């Protein structure tokens, strides 16, 4: 009955949703062909949460996507588990943004959210418990960032009060792959401060770390990155999904997380993400779940958590494990690091637990912190957009496409006083 | 060729100023719905006091 | 003369460019319009209902 | 639904040559008479029947008459590849040429051979059930084309009338023209084709030409070149009677659609499309493009730019596999186009005939195979300027009196070239007002 | 008991009616060498309200096929589903009417009439219990519009108390297949007002962009429009040939669609409507119907149905539904959008159901409205007979061959005041 609408921004939030519904329909236990093929009833009393049933058991995905390429559709397609999909939603137009941040949130927006809108606000009413929605995207593209920016803002004025996760990967210094990012980023994350409920952060730089440090593997791929990102976005949903003893929805890991409005960017982990030779010769505890969370060469994000003090912390367990075990480890690691969590919260972390662990795996378990050390990629950010603003350059591209310095300023300004109140906060 | 424009261009125009005036009509008429209707929820606002 | 000719058509052009500009805005004024119209219809009918 | 032809002069019989070279192969007749016993090309015994009618066991006789009065070409007919084809009398041929003399062709001559040509009309006429109508073919830029035509056709009117009257005129190029003295006989022709024809076609020489200098690109084009793609413009508008079509319109739909005033029946004509051999696969062929081209002034049989006109209707037949989508899908894009601009007296104007069968190629021709065309037929007002420029040749001939003795010794007065060039600027001032 | 009689004028209504009868008798069983093969014997019941059984199986259906040309009873007789008509329903001419509407209606209705009232009383006097009679035709067409109209007369004059319904083509802006359209369809719509019962207009552009927006077509042909159309038809003719909970027949729609005795104009429509690649994709659930029903992008007509209001609305549901939920939400969407139907009209729309759904579906629902946005094709078409007899054009056609331009003047009069009470009534 509750409800998650999914929402792909863009070629990478498209790839990445891909991989996750692969990941979602394994979890369930459903064949690419849309069918039923698993063995547990336990998989099928909360299938509504994330499938829409269709004659003859056919289960599809309440997702939608949204680009300008048909290339990505056309990749999507051809790709396993991706003739579940609804054709309904394949919106998509024909020029591209060419990660022209102000083209793809005013030149193609007039011509493809009155259609993507639409398709979503069907999709919305096509369920009655509405918990919220869910958008991948990245923060450096132009149509990752700008439509999926300006979707965000007509769904927060069509549903006030119903939550929006926004999964966004952050460009960084080592894997800056366009020229152009901190103009869009700057820009995208002026707006996502406003209208999204909870967004959280990863980076391509932290991915690359993640999979040479814990993996050790040799060609990481994008395909390995999706599937992380997909690993996390499957295990932070279990609660909706499956029953646990002490269960933790969206609603409620928000307002335990996010003190104060402004607060909202998060970066995620998970475990137990070990390499396979390694992985062998180690037994799994909560202890060890919990070294491998707090442990920094773990945090999906590139941003390291003794630079700062922790907000909130927050675990979801997966896995039939003893809550006095994982109460005492969360305590035990609250008294250990005295400084890194804030003075004036008493016992900052909270933690929740689910019955059935992902395919395969015995225990696992996924952390959200509310860590204030963030404010080192937004002061980047910052930093990179005001040396390429500082001499106008690039900028005529969103000059003569609507925009103007009044609005750069504005997002740089915005920029500043988010830190500041991180720092104020910290 | 200019006369062809002048004409073609000339039709296109009157077209589109009928449609104006077909705007401007719809326009009035809205307003004066939205007067009547915003009135009687006034009277039912009193009548739940 | 045909000079002439073009110099009348290029200010009909640009007369109808602001005519044509007019009305999509009034265009965009009657969406909004339409928009109030069935909100102040629902809440009226919720009223009613209560 | 059967149409016989008539053919007068020179340029009717080679035009007609032409015409019947083509009617032949298209439903698969031998040129001898005789359907071939062993191979059937297409199929339906009722489609041939417009143009040839069966005789006895199993030879099949043409539905148009040769009339000519200068022996010359109708020997030649009689001698050619066509002998057991047409019937030995359906050759109508005359002692003495019409000399270019209007008045000859007219009085003289004339008068001793069109009631001949009569008695084998009617006869002809009737053994058809379902007559639908007549198509003539001729040139006013000579003498037995405008004077024998003339004649011919208003006798034709006061005995039928109710029958409509399809004419393909060949009148006198811009310039390249062959006669010294056609501005005599196209006035004296047009004062009785005003208001006895019911439907006139106009063709010009040098438009086709044109044609075929940058279409065929065959830089020394000839009278054949020009007569075989008459033809295949004759074939491809009467193809609705014979083939069936989704949307087919016959005779006379094709005239109640496109002459919305009594005296204005004065059209174009194109044809789509006109390629060479080689580039018949290089080139992309669908039905946007190909109605694209049969628009265009440069693809147009009369030279005057439609551009100078209004158009009042348009009529469009298409050949072969052309779905009733995309016929609409382009007839849009002609409305949205620019350069052409049609006459607020009509607001729509487009009638959108379609017939699946696709265009024949004659052996060894110029044309190559398409899997589709487009014939366009649409009124205007830009035949104005050419019946305007042709008042201004007739003046300097008619102010200094020359070549006038030619005919008022042989029978004409004074009273009818008067007349007939008023009557011509009554036509050219009546198009004026109605472009109004 | 109850019978209907089918008439097919014009080129247009002979192929439409050639499909419909494709459909009733794939529906009904019948093969097209006229036998019998149905499986079920609920179907023997009402075989008898079309067909009349012949000595020896031949059941042939009641319909009178009527023009000037043979070509359209070559193509008839040629295509499938052809050798179940009867030789005597195939009375004609050899002249042809080409458009003129002066030819369809004086030069030789006034001598085919004869020819086409002898069939029409022979069956009338054959079938007992009559019900009505209906006919598919083009309103700019020369034989399905003039001789249509005029034997529309003469029948009405005949049989007082039967009703008629009227499947009409009417011109459209976009597509313009003729020149001299308006005329007709003016001189048409002017005599058809007065003895019309029932007139649901159609139109082709409404169709060819279903074909390519909705059920997402490549090659819309006449092939697939007739399809559409014959659908529509048979979804109407479903209470009288099949039981159910809540039936509803011919005078019952009258009586609920015609408020005022000349308002009668019905736009139809046909749900559900899906594309080929994505038919196992979305369940034929009763709300689906429902809000398909109510849809601008399914109509069939150039007018918008939300540009005006609905005075009365019918629904005519098949299969095995639940009136419960039927009617919750007819009045779901009454509620709704309040502003487009009639306030001085309670219950705007009637909700029939019946119990067996069409041969290769589970369900099936036929939408037909009596709104007053309806004038908008009207309008359209009386301003073009403005346009063109401001001028004579075409004029002499008409006036040729027992023509006034009294007609002419009467014609611009009905239509006006006629679009002046739709009007009104908003
Ligand atoms: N396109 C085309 N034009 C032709 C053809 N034959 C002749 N013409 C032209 O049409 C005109 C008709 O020829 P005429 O001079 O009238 O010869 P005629 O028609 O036999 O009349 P007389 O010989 O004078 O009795 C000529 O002036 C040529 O310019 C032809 O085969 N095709
Ligand atoms: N995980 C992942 N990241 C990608 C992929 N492709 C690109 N990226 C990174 O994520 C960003 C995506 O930008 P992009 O989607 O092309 O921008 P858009 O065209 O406006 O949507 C780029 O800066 C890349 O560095 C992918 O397939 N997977
Ligand atoms: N939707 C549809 N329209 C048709 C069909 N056949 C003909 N028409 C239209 O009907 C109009 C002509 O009506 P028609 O039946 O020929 O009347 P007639 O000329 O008197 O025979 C044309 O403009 C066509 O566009 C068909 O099968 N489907
Ligand atoms: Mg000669």
């Amino acid at each position: 009955m509750r409800e998650i609408v999914h929402i792909q921004g863009g070629q990478c939030g498209n790839q990445i949703g891909a991989k996750f519904w692969e990941v979602v329909s394994d979890e369930h236990g459903i064949d690419p062909t849309g069918t039923y093929h698993g063995d547990s009833d336990l998989q099928l009393e909360r299938i509504n949460v994330y499938f829409n049933e269709a004659t003859g058991g056919r289960y599809v995905p309440r997702a939608i996507l949204m680009d300008l390429e048909p290339g990505t559709m056309d990749s999507v397609r051809s790709g396993p588990y991706g003739q579940i999909f609804r054709p309904d939603n394949f919106v998509f137009g024909q020029t591209g943004a060419g990660n022209n941040w102000a083209k793809g949130h005013y030149t193609e927006g007039a011509e493809l959210i009155d259609s993507v809108l639409d398709v979503v606000r069907k999709e919305a009413e096509s369920c009655d418990c509405l918990q919220g929605f869910q958008v991948c995207h990245s923060l450096g593209g132009g149509t990752g960032s700008g439509m999926g920016t300006l979707l965000i803002s007509k769904i927060r004025e069509e549903y006030p009060d119903r939550m929006m996760l926004t999964f966004s990967v952050v460009p960084s210094p080592k894997v800056s792959d366009t020229v152009v990012e901190p103009y869009n980023a700057t820009l995208s994350v002026h707006q996502l401060v406003e209208n999204a409920d909870e967004c959280m952060v990863l980076d391509n730089e932290a991915l690359y770390d993640i999979c040479f440090r814990t993996l050790k593997l040799t060609t990481p791929t994008f395909g390995d990155l999706n599937h992380l990102i997909s690993a996390v976005m499957s295990g932070i949903t279990c609660c909706l999904r499956f029953p646990g003893q002490l269960n933790a929805d969206l609603r409620k890991l928000a307002v335990n997380l996010i003190p104060f409005p402004r607060l909202h960017f998060f970066m995620v982990g998970f475990t137990p993400l070990t390499s396979r030779g390694s992985q062998q010769y180690r037994a799994l505890t909560v202890p060890e779940l919990t070294q491998q969370m707090w442990d920094a060469k773990n945090m999906m994000c590139a941003a390291d958590p003794r630079h700062g003090r922790y907000l909130t912390a927050s675990a979801l367990f997966r896995g039939r494990m003893s809550t006095k075990e994982v109460d005492e480890q969360m305590l035990n690691v609250q008294n250990k690091n005295s400084s890194y969590f804030v003075e004036w919260i008493p016992n900052n972390v909270k933690s929740s637990v689910c019955d059935i662990p992902p395919k395969g795996l015995k225990m696992s378990a996924t952390f959200i912190g509310n860590s204030t050390a963030i404010q080192e990629m937004f002061k980047r950010v910052s930093e990179q957009f005001t040396a390429m603003f500082r001499r106008k350059a690039f900028l005529h591209w969103y000059t003569g496409e609507g925009m103007d310095e009044m609005e750069f300023t504005e997002a740089e300004s915005n920029m500043n006083d988010l830190v500041s109140e991180y720092q104020q906060y910290q | 060729m200019a006369e062809r424009e002048m004409g073609r261009l000339k039709k296109d125009i009157g077209k589109m100023e009928a449609e104006r005036q077909e705007l401007a009509d719809k326009i009035n008429g809205l307003q004066n719905q939205i007067y009547k209707n915003n009135e009687k929820l006034d009277q039912f606002k009193m009548l739940m006091n | 003369a045909r000079q002439q000719c073009e110099d009348q058509l290029n200010q009909l052009k640009q007369q109808l460019s602001l005519e044509e500009g007019d009305t999509k805005g009034e265009r965009s004024r009657v969406e909004k319009f339409q928009l109030e119209m069935d909100r102040l219809g629902a809440t009226l009918k919720q009223v009613e209902e209560y | 639904r059967e149409v016989i032809s008539i053919h007068i002069g020179q340029a009717g019989i080679q035009v007609g040559n032409a015409c019947w070279e083509l009617y032949c192969l298209e439903h698969g007749i031998q040129p001898d008479g005789q359907m071939p016993s062993d191979k059937t090309i297409g199929g339906g015994d009722d489609a041939f029947n417009t143009f040839f009618s069966e005789t006895g066991a199993g030879k099949h006789v043409p539905r148009c008459i040769f009339l000519d009065l200068e022996p010359t070409v109708v020997d030649e007919v009689r001698t050619g590849t066509y002998r057991q084809l047409f019937h030995p009398e359906q050759l109508i041929s005359g002692k003495e040429d019409a000399a270019n003399n209007f008045a000859r062709g007219h009085y003289t001559i004339g008068k001793e051979i069109v009631d001949l040509a009569l008695d084998r009309i009617r006869k002809l006429a009737d053994n058809c059930t379902g007559l639908q109508g007549f198509l003539v073919f001729n040139a006013v830029g000579g003498g037995t084309g405008s004077g024998l035509g003339s004649l011919l056709l208003e006798r034709l009117s006061v005995d039928y009338g109710k029958k409509s009257k399809l004419g393909f005129t060949v009148y006198p190029s811009p310039q390249v023209s062959t006669a010294v003295v056609e501005p005599y006989n196209s006035v004296l022709s047009t004062h009785s084709l005003l208001e006895h024809t019911d439907v006139a076609v106009m063709l010009d020489n040098e438009a086709i030409y044109d044609i075929c200098r940058r279409s065929l690109d065959i830089e020394r084009p000839t009278y054949t070149n020009l007569n075989r793609l008459i033809a295949q413009v004759i074939s491809s508008l009467t193809a609705s009677l014979r083939f069936d079509g989704a949307l087919n319109v016959d005779i006379t739909e094709f005239q109640t659609n496109l002459v919305p005033y009594p005296r204005i029946h004065f059209m174009l004509s194109s044809y789509a499309p006109i390629i060479s051999a080689e580039k018949a696969y290089h080139e992309q062929l669908s039905v946007a493009e190909i109605t694209n081209a049969a628009f265009e002034p440069a693809s147009m049989m009369v030279k005057c730019d439609p551009r100078h006109g209004k158009y009042m209707a348009c009529c469009l037949m298409y050949r072969g596999d052309v779905v009733p989508k995309d016929v609409n899908a382009s007839v849009a894009t002609i409305k949205t186009k620019r350069t052409i601009q049609f006459v607020d007296w009509c607001p729509t104007g487009f009638k959108c005939g379609i017939n699946y069968q696709p265009p024949t190629v004659v052996p060894g021709g110029d044309l190559a195979k398409v899997q589709r065309a487009v014939c366009m037929i649409s009124n205007s007002t830009a035949i104005g300027e050419i019946f305007s420029r042709l008042d201004h040749k007739f003046d300097l001939m008619y102010a200094k009196r020359a070549f006038v003795h030619w005919y008022v010794g042989e029978g004409m007065e004074e009273g009818e070239f008067s007349e007939a060039r008023e009557d011509l600027a009554a036509l050219e001032k009546d198009f004026e007002e109605v472009g109004a």
